[PDB]
C-alpha cells in the first residue's frame, strides 16, 4: 500500500510492494500494470481474473513457480507478458490461453532447460520471444510451435555452441527475423543453415570464431549482420582469409566492433562489395592504405574510437559513395589536416565529435570539397579560430553541431555567413561573444538556435542584439545563460517564434512582456526567479498554448492572487505542474500551485 | 491438500491428478490425447527433488468400481542401469523432463479409474505422489 | 520450532520448517544439522555463531542470496557444506575461511556461470566439488584455484560442448581424478587435451558422438570410463570406426549401455584386448559372434537386459580368463543350453537372475565345468526341477540365491548334498516341500539359511524337521512361513544360531520354549498371535542381546504381568519399542508397552 | 542502511564500500589488493538489475581531504558502443562479471579517500549506487 498512478484508471506501477496478491483498490480497467518484484509463488485462474482488461502485465522476479490452467482465460486483451527472473517450475498446458493476440512473451533467465517448456498453443501472434539467460544449447523448437508472426527471436547469454538444418527448420515459416545469439559459444554451424531464410538482424555478439560464422552464413540474406566483441572477451585477429565468406552472403549492414586486425592491407575487404554500411568502432585503427578494393559503393562508414593522429590516414579516396561518415570519440588528439575529406563528392552527414580537435584556422582547408555536406557535427572539441565565412566550402549545410566547443570569433566578423541552407544551429557552451551584432548575419532560413550557456553583457538582452539577423526563427533556446532581464522589444524581429527555452536564468515577472506579439508557442520559465505575475501579463500568458512555470520561488498570498486563479483554470496548458510549487508564505512552502485555495474579497 | 490439475478433458477422455505428498506439488503433462494409448508416449514433467535419485522406483495401482485391476513395481533409475538422462541428479534440484515412458500400448475401456503414483527412493523415501481419476466415455 | 532429533546432541533435523533464523533450542554441541528448505535469504557471521561445533551443513533450497564475509569464520570443524538449489548473488572473498578442513563443496544447481564464483582461498583441503545444472559451458579455474586434494570433480547438468587443453591444465594438480560430464553435449575435445594424463573416473554419459570421445581421450589412463547413453537420447548406432581410438588409450573399465550395434562382428572389439571389465547392457544384442580376437584377457562381463534366446549365443569359447558374469533381466525368455559356459574354467561369479530360465532337470548340464564357481544367483526366474546333486559342476560353491524361483524337488532327494563350502543359502519363496527331511543334507558348514514364505504341514514345525541336518547354522529366516506353533525341541540340534526371524506369522509365547538353549541371538517375533508371555519364558528372553516385539496383540492386564516390568527394565532389548503395543483394555490398546503402567503387588 | 563489505583490509590499505540505493545491496570483490595497481585490473561484481543496461553510464566523484579531486562521467553500455558483455542485459535479470576495468596503470598516495559510484540508465533511474572508503598508510 499504495500503488503509484500514472494515468486515469489506465497506469499503475506496484513495484517493490511486496504483494501476495493484487490490490482490490486497484480499478477494473487497468490496462498498463507495473507488478514486478512482488510474491506470487503461484499463479492461477483467480489471480489476476478481476482485471480483465490488462495489456500490459510485468511480473518480473515475483518469485513464481508455477502458473497453472487457464490463468489467463479471461485476458482476451494481454498483449505483452514478462516472466523474467522467476523460477518457472512448470507452466500448464492452457496456462497462456486466452488473450486473443499474445504479441510479446518474456522467459528470460526462467532456468528453462528444453524449449519443450513453453506451452504451445497460443503462440500464433507472437511478435517477440525472449528466451535469453537460460540452460538453452539447442534452438530446435518442438513441431506445432508457430513462428508466421515472429520477428524478434532473443537467445542472448545462452550456451549454443552448434546450429543444424533441422534447428533451423522450426524457423522456415518467419521472414525478416531478428535473430539474436550475442553472450553465446557457437563453434559450429551445418553448412547452408540459414538457406533461403530472410533475416532481419543476426547477432552473434562475442562469438568464439568469425570464420565459424561467415561460412555457416552461407547462401542467408540478413539486413543487418553484428559480429562484434567486448573489452571483456579475448578474440583472435581478424584476417582476410577469415572474411572470405562475406562473398557468399547478402548483407546491408556489418558490425566488426572491438576487433583487431591482422596486417590491414588493400584486399582486406575485397568481399565488401555489397555492404552499405560497415562499422569499425574501436578496431585499434592507426589507418587504412589507400586503392583499397570492395568499398567503393559503400554508403555509410563508422570509424569512431580508433587511433587515429590526422584525418588522412582514414584514406578516403577509398569509400567515393560514402554519404555519412562517423568518426567521433578518436582515442587519440585528432589533427583535421588539410583536404584530408576532398575525395568525397557524395558526403551528406560528418560527425567529428569528441576528438579533442584544435585548428587556429577554420574551416575551408579542412572541409575542402565537401559540398553536399548536410550534417556536419564537431561538438565536444578543442577551440577553433573561425574565420569570416569559415563554412564556405560547405554551402548546402542545414545542420551545424558546434556544442561544448569554444569558438574564437572576431568583431564583427561572421563565420555561418553564406549558409543559406542552414536549419539548425547549436553553439551551447562556446563562449560566445554574444555583443558581436553581425555573429549570426548570412543565415536567412535559420529556424532552430541553441545558445545555451552563453554570456551577455549585464545578463541582459537589449533592444538591439544577436537575434535581430534571424528574423526566421522558430526555436530559440536562451537556457543558462544567466540573465536578470530581457527587454520588452528585444524579440520583436522573431515574429515566428513557437518555441522559447529561457529556464535557469534568473529573470522576474518583467520578461514576459517580451512575448506579448505572440501567439501559441511552447514557454519554458524553468527555474528561474518569478514570484509575482501581475494580471497585466496574464493575457500574454493566454496567447501561449504550453507553459512551464516549475523550480520558480513562486508567491502563494493575495498579491499574486490573479495568477493563482489562472493558474488552475489554465491546467491543460502547464508543462510540469506538480513541480511548481509555493516559496512563500513560509507556510506553504514546498506544496503543489494546484492544491492552493485563497480568499480575499 | 493440493489442488486438482487437469491432464486431459476433451470429449469423453478426461485426465485429473492430484499430489499426495504434502510437502508439495508437482507439473504433469501428456503431448496428445485419445482413448488410444499409442506406445512410447511423451510427456512433460517438472518438480523439486527432496531427494537424490540415483536410486528411483516407481509404484502403480490401477483401481476401478473399489477394486484393484493392476499393481507394478518398476525401476527408473538404478546404480547399474540409469534408465534416464534425469538419473543420478540430487536433492534440491529442479527437474524438468520431456520425451518418452517406453509404456507398452494400454487399452482403457469406458468406466471410473482411479491411479495412485509413486516415485520412492531406496531408503523409501517419497520423490513424488500422485492421485489420479480417470473418466472414460464412448468415442 | 519444533527439529527433529536423530541423535542425542549430536544430529538434528530442521527440514522443511521455515525458519528464518536457527531455533535457541539447538544444543551447542550439534555436529550434523540438515536445515534444508527453510528461508535465509542471506547468511553472515552471526548466522550459526551459536553452533560452533559444525562438521556437516545442509543448507539447501534455503533461498540464500548472500554469503557474506567470515560467515564460517568460528567454524573450524565444518567438513560438508551443501548449497545446492539456492539463487546465489555473491559470495565473498573471505565467506568460506575458517575451516581447517573444508572437505566436500556442494554449488549444485546455483546460477553459476563463472567459475570465478567460487571464493578460492579456503579451497585447499576440497576432495569434492559438485557444480552441477549450472550454467557452465568451460572448466577452465582460476589461477589460484587449488586442485591437489581434489577427487571428484561432479560437472553434471552442464553445457561442456568443448574441451581444451587450457582447460585440462588448470586441472593438472589433481592426481587420480574422477570427472562427471554426465548429460554434458561434449561436441568436440581438443586433440591431446588428455595426453599423458591419469584418472580414477571419466564419465561421459549422454554424450552425441562416441568418436569425439576416443578420439580426445587418446594416450589418457582411465580405470573407470562411462560412456553410455539412455533411453531418452536418439542413438547413433556404434560401428567398428567409432571404437577405433581405445587401441590408443589405457582403459580397465568400460560401460556402453543402452548403446546399439551395427553392424556388429568379430571386429567390433578389436581394440577391447586391454579392458579387465566391460558392461554392455541394454545393448540390443542378439548375440555375441565367435572366434573373436580382443576380449581374451577380459575378467568380468555384464550382458544384461539384452534379447538373447540360448545361453550359448554369446560365445563363452571368446573368453578364457573371465572371472565374473551377469547375465540379469535378459528381454527375452532365456535358455541354459548344454554346455554353453564350459569354457569359463575360471568363472567365480554367475548371476542368472530374473530370466524366465524354467528347466525341468538342472543343473548338471548347463553349468557343466563351472569347477571354480563361488557365488550361483538363480533368483526370479521360472520354476526348476533339483534332483540330488543338483551343482555336482560346482563344488566349491559358498553362495546360492534361488530366492523367488519355485523348486521342484522329489522327497527323500537331497539337491544340495556334496555342497562343502555352502555357507549362504537364499530360499525365499520357493514354495518348498517342507516334509523332506533330507532336504539339506550334506551340507556341513552352512551358517546363513532363509526359507522365507514356505509352507511348513499343519503350519508347524516337529522335533524332527528339515534343519536337524544343518547343525552349523547361525542365521535363520522363518518369516512369513504361516506358522501356528514350533515344538519345543524343533532348533535343538541347532546350538550356534546368532539370528532367529519368526516375523509375520501366528506364532504363541510357546514358540519361545523351542529357543532356551539359545544365548545372545537377535530374535524378530514381531506380527505375531502372541498374547500372555508366560513367566517361564523371561529367562529365555534374558540370554538374548537384542528382541523385536512389535505389531503383536499383547495382554496388558494383571496376567501378563511379569512380562510388563521385564519390558520396561529391558529397553536396551528391545528393538522398535515405540511401535509395539496392547490389545486389552480396549481404550487402552494402542499405547506403548513403556507408557503402560499397572497396580498389582 | 545496508552493510558495510571489506573489499581490502591487507595491512596497510583498506577498502570498504556500501550500497546507496534502499532497494537492494549489489556485491563487489577485486582479484589483489595493493598500493600500486597495474592497468587493466580484474574486479568481480554480482547483482539483480532493477532497470535495463542497454544503455548504462558511470558517475565517479573522488574525494581526498575535502577537496574534490576528481568528477567524471563515462558510459560503460551504449547503443552505438557496448564495451562489455553483459551491455542489453534486461530488468531482473541476474548478472555476474568477473573481467577487466580499463584502467590506466596508477598509484596511490596515502591518506583518506572517500568515493562515491552511480550507475544509471538512459532515464537516470538508479542500477547501482556506492559509497566507498579507502584508507591508505605506511608501506
Ligand atoms: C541375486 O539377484 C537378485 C535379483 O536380481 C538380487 O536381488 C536384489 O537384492 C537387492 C539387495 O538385497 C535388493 O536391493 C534392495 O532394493 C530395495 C528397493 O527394491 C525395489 O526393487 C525391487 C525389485 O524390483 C524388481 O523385481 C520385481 C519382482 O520381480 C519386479 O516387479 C520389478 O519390476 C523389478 O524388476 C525389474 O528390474 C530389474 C532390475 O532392473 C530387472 O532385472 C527386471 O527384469 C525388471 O525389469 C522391488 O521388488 C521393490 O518393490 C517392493 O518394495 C518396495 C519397498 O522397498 C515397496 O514400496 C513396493 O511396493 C514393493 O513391495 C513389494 O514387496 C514387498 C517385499 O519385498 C512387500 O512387502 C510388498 O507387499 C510388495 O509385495 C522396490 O521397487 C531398496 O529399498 C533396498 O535398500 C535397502 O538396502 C540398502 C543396501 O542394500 C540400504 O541402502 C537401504 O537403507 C535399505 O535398507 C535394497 O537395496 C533388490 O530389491 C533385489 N533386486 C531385484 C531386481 O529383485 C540379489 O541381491 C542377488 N543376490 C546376490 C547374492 O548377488
Ligand atoms: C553530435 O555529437 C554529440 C557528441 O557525440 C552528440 O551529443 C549527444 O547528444 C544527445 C542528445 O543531446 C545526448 O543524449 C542524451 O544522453 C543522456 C545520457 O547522457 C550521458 O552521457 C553524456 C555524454 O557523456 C560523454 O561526454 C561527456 C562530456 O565531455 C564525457 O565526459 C563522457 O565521458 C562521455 O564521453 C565519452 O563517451 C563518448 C561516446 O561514447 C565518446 O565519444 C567520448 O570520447 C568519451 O569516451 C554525459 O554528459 C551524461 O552525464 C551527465 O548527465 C547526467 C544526467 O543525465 C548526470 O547524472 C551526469 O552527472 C552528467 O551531468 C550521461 O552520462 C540521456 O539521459 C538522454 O536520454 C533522454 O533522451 C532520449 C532522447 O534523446 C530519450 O530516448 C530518453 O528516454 C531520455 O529521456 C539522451 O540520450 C548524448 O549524451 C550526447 N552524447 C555525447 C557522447 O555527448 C550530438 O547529439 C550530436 N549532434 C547531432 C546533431 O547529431
Ligand atoms: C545540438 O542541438 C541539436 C538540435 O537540438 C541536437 O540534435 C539532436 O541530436 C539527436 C542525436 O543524438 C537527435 O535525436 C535529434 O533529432 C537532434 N535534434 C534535432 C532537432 O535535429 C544535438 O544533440 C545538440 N548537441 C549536443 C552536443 O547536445
Ligand atoms: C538372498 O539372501 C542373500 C543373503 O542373505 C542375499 O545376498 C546379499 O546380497 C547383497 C547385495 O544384494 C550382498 O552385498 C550381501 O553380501 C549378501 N548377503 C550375504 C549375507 O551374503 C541376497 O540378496 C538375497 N536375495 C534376494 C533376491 O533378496
Ligand atoms: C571535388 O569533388 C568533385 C565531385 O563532387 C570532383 O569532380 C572533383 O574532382 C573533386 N576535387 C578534388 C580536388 O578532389
Amino acid at each position: 500500500q499504495m500503488c503509484i498512478e500514472k494515468e486515469a484508471n489506465k497506469t499503475y506501477n506496484c513495484e517493490n510492494l511486496g504483494l501476495s496478491e493484487i490490490p482490490d483498490t486497484l480499478p477494473n480497467t487497468t490496462e498498463f500494470l507495473e507488478f514486478s518484484f512482488n510474491f506470487l509463488p503461484t499463479i492461477h485462474n483467480r489471480t489476476f481474473s478481476r482485471l480483465m482488461n490488462l495489456t500490459f502485465l510485468d511480473l518480473t522476479r515475483c518469485q513464481i513457480n508455477w502458473i497453472h490452467e487457464d490463468t489467463f482465460q479471461s485476458h482476451h486483451q494481454l498483449s505483452t507478458l514478462v516472466l523474467t527472473g522467476n523460477p518457472l517450475i512448470f507452466m500448464a498446458e492452457t496456462s497462456l490461453n486466452g488473450p486473443k493476440s499474445l504479441k510479446h512473451l518474456f522467459l528470460i533467465q526462467t532456468g528453462i532447460s528444453n524449449l519443450e517448456f513453453i506451452p504451445v498453443h497460443n503462440l500464433e501472434n507472437l511478435e517477440s520471444l525472449y528466451l535469453g539467460s537460460n540452460h538453452i544449447s539447442s534452438i530446435k523448437f518442438p513441431k506445432d510451435f508457430p513462428a508466421r508472426n515472429l520477428k524478434v527471436l532473443d537467445f542472448q547469454n545462452n550456451a549454443i555452441h552448434y546450429i543444424s538444418r533441422e534447428d533451423m527448420r522450426s524457423l522456415e515459416q518467419a521472414i525478416n527475423l531478428s535473430l539474436n545469439f550475442n553472450g553465446n559459444n557457437v563453434k559450429g554451424i551445418e553448412l547452408g543453415a540459414f538457406d533461403s531464410t530472410i533475416f532481419q538482424s543476426l547477432n552473434f555478439g562475442g562469438t568464439p570464431n568469425l570464420s565459424v560464422i561467415f561460412n555457416g552464413l552461407q547462401n542467408s540474406t540478413t539486413q543487418s549482420l553484428w559480429l562484434g566483441t567486448f573489452e571483456d572477451i579475448d578474440d583472435e585477429d581478424i584476417s582476410s582469409a577469415m572474411l572470405k565468406g562475406l562473398c557468399e552472403m547478402s548483407v546491408e549492414s556489418l558490425n566488426l566492433q572491438e576487433h583487431r586486425f591482422s596486417d590491414i592491407s588493400s584486399t582486406t575487404f575485397q568481399c565488401f562489395t555489397q555492404l552499405q554500411e560497415l562499422d569499425l568502432t574501436a578496431t585499434h585503427l592507426k589507418g587504412l592504405p589507400s586503392g583499397m578494393k570492395g568499398l567503393n559503393l559503400l554508403k555509410k562508414l563508422v570509424l569512431s574510437v580508433n587511433h587515429f593522429d590526422q584525418l588522412c590516414q582514414i584514406s578516403a579516396a577509398n569509400f567515393p559513395s560514402l554519404t555519412h561518415l562517423y568518426i567521433r570519440g578518436n582515442v587519440k588528439k585528432l589533427h583535421l589536416g588539410v583536404g584530408c575529406l576532398e575525395k568525397l563528392g557524395n558526403l551528406q552527414t560528418l560527425d567529428l565529435s569528441h576528438n579533442d580537435i584544435e585548428a587556429s584556422d577554420c574551416c575551408s582547408l579542412q572541409l575542402k570539397n565537401l559540398s553536399h555536406l548536410q550534417t556536419l557535427n564537431l561538438s565536444h572539441n578543442e577551440p577553433l579560430g573561425l574565420q569570416s565565412q569559415a563554412f564556405k566550402e560547405c554551402p548546402q549545410l542545414e545542420l551545424l553541431d558546434l556544442a561544448f566547443t569554444r569558438l574564437h570569433i572576431n568583431a564583427p566578423q561572421s563565420p555561418f555567413q553564406n549558409l543559406h541552407f542552414l536549419q539548425v544551429l547549436n553553439l551551447t557552451y562556446c563562449f560566445l561573444d554574444t555583443s558581436n551584432q553581425h555573429l549570426l548575419a548570412g543565415l536567412p532560413v535559420l529556424r532552430h538556435l541553441n545558445l545555451k550557456g552563453n554570456h551577455f553583457q549585464d545578463g541582459t538582452i537589449t533592444k538591439t542584439n544577436l537575434l535581430q539577423t534571424v528574423g526566421s526563427l522558430e526555436v530559440l533556446i536562451l537556457s543558462s545563460c544567466g540573465l536578470l532581464s530581457i527587454d520588452q522589444q528585444a524579440f520583436h524581429s522573431l515574429g515566428k517564434m513557437s518555441h522559447v527555452d529561457l529556464s535557469h536564468n534568473s529573470l522576474t515577472c518583467d520578461s514576459i512582456d517580451s512575448l506579448s506579439h505572440l501567439k501559441g508557442i511552447y514557454l519554458n520559465l524553468a527555474a528561474n526567479s518569478i514570484n509575482i505575475i501581475s494580471p497585466r501579463l496574464l493575457p500574454i500568458l493566454s496567447q501561449q498554448s504550453t507553459i512551464n512555470l516549475s523550480h520558480n520561488p513562486l508567491d502563494c498570498t493575495c498579491s499574486n492572487i490573479h495568477f493563482l486563479t489562472w493558474y488552475k483554470e489554465n491546467l491543460h496548458k502547464l508543462e510540469g505542474s506538480e513541480e511548481t510549487t509555493c516559496a512563500n508564505p513560509p507556510s506553504l512552502r514546498g506544496v503543489k500551485l494546484s492544491d492552493v485555495k485563497l480568499s480575499c474579497g | 491438500a493440493w489442488p486438482t490439475h487437469v491432464v486431459c478433458s476433451d470429449s469423453g477422455l478426461e485426465v485429473l491428478y492430484q499430489s499426495c505428498d504434502p510437502l508439495q506439488d508437482f507439473g504433469f503433462s501428456v503431448e496428445k490425447c485419445s482413448k488410444q494409448l499409442k506406445s512410447n508416449i511423451n510427456i512433460r514433467f517438472g518438480i523439486i527433488l527432496r531427494e537424490d535419485i540415483k536410486e528411483l522406483f516407481l509404484d502403480l495401482a490401477l483401481m476401478s468400481q473399489g477394486s484393484s485391476v493392476l499393481n507394478f513395481s518398476y525401476p527408473i533409475c538404478e546404480a547399474a542401469l540409469p534408465k534416464f538422462s534425469f538419473c543420478g541428479r540430487r536433492k534440491g534440484e529442479q527437474i524438468y523432463y520431456a520425451g518418452p515412458v517406453n509404456n507398452p500400448e494400454f487399452t482403457i475401456p469406458q468406466g471410473e479409474y482411479q491411479v495412485l503414483l509413486e516415485l520412492y527412493t531406496e531408503k523409501r523415501s517419497t520423490v513424488a505422489c500422485a492421485n489420479a481419476t480417470i473418466m472414460c466415455s464412448e468415442f
